[PDB]
């Protein structure tokens, strides 16, 4: 999933 | 010899990067859930991972070439050598005279103890404070220091990692950039390199340490509950 | 009439447990991220709720007949339930001077301005606010006020819940101890019940508009990163 | 999952 990891590096 | 103006160019956004994301006054701890001194530094060690990880994303997106490879890959780099960086980046603080990392007040002075107390034993925390006083007395110059965080990150020997060869290739880029600043700009030097390069290995022994004790407290909900989303998703086994 | 034996067993044990969850002293609220006067207030306000949530669960277990439930159906009314018990018990350090609630210091004084900066609108601060002052205005004791805690925990028009005729009985017998406790021990309240009543069904509406507006932050990991691991499991969609 | 919320319940 991921989700933070993904919005910190746009 | 010399080095180059690409070299050169690595060197001053590696610093560049560090300088944005190492906030030296080390203002934001006032907003972490206070220290307190079972696990009662745990709500307190966990925001400073928390954020020490979003500084550590910050860095990563600065590297020449990160940004380029695959979410799945930046992401794979990341999940594996976060808590690698952390303990490179948090030598900053750490003072030889206290065996302590010290951040401004004396609330943000964190001893072997203070640790202790967020669920870690002497298994981690004696081959932890053992790398620091090392890495310390390597007196690395900051473009060193910068250099072997962006080598570290950039390790192509990371489960997850599907683009091995491009990985290997930033660093390598990054590995002869460090040996002819080491060569050309580091006054009495020439053991340093393969010192630096022993460093990356302790890291790797002290990540696996580091992951078996977190898998000790991340399966206890009354202890995985004090940890922030971003440290559990990072730190997690989500693939 | 006069109340039995039984029904004044279940208002014992009931104020017996809220006064085992809910700390009048606010000690704790020191150990939450600090306040911050974008959602600069989200931090504190999200360890709020996760250390209310905790006093919710506590008070649930402390129910009779709650723990006797399969934990499907203690973790069902829970999910459902847990917002609007946050929003009654948080009537006891509501202030109809201020029009805020007051927890011990001014840092802990939190008015309807701090909770925009939550992420929160006026569609849910003003029926909020507005139902914490006519909650306050019906002036009801320590044993009216657990009952509706209770009555509202125990709801079993809830989504989840599977064994709905034990869940409705248990809810039965807290109306009929809390009709009859107004009746006989509270002097000129012929209209109360039917008041209390009411302010559930409010609760429902305000349960409403506030999961809409989680939705809104749960769905921005930049603001969800900022919740706690408790929070997102609770006002989590997971069935 | 609730693996938290289990545990709280004990
Ligand atoms: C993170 C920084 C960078 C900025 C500053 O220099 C301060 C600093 C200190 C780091 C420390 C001192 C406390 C314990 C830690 C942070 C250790 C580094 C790793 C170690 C740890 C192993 O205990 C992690 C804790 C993990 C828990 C919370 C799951
Ligand atoms: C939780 C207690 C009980 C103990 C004390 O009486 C204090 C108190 C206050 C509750 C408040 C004042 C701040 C905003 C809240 C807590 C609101 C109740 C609900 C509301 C909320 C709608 O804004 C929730 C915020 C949810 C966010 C963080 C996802």
């Amino acid at each position: 999933r991921h989700k933070i990891l993904h919005r910190l590096l746009q | 010899h010399m080095l180059s103006d690409e070299q050169m160019q690595i060197i001053n956004s590696l610093v560049e990067a560090h300088h944005k994301t190492y906030d030296d006054s080390y203002s934001d701890f006032v907003r972490f859930r206070p220290p307190v001194r079972r696990l009662s530094m745990l709500p307190h060690l966990a925001d400073l991972v928390s954020y020490s990880i979003q500084k550590v994303i910050g860095f990563a997106k600065m590297i020449p070439g990160f940004r380029d490879l695959t979410a799945e890959d930046q992401i794979a780099l990341l999940k594996s050598s976060a808590i690698e960086i952390i303990m490179l980046r948090s030598n900053q603080s750490f003072s030889l005279e206290d065996m302590s990392w010290s951040c401004g007040g004396p609330d943000f002075k964190y001893c072997i103890n203070d640790v202790t107390k967020a669920g870690h034993t002497l298994e981690l925390l004696e081959p932890l404070v053992k790398f620091q006083v090392g890495l310390k007395k390597l007196k690395l110059h900051e473009e060193e220091h910068v250099l072997l965080m962006a080598i570290c990150l950039l390790s192509p020997d990371r489960p997850g990692v599907q683009d091995h060869v491009r990985i290997e290739a930033l660093q390598d880029r990054l590995c002869d950039v460090l040996q002819a600043y080491i060569r050309i700009q580091h006054p009495g030097g020439r053991l340093l390199y393969a010192k630096m390069i022993q460093k990356l290995a302790d890291l790797r022994s002290l990540n696996e340490e580091h992951s078996k004790q977190y898998r000790s407290l991340s399966f206890q909900p009354e202890h995985s509950m004090q940890l922030t989303p971003l440290v559990l998703e990072v730190f997690g086994s989500e693939v």
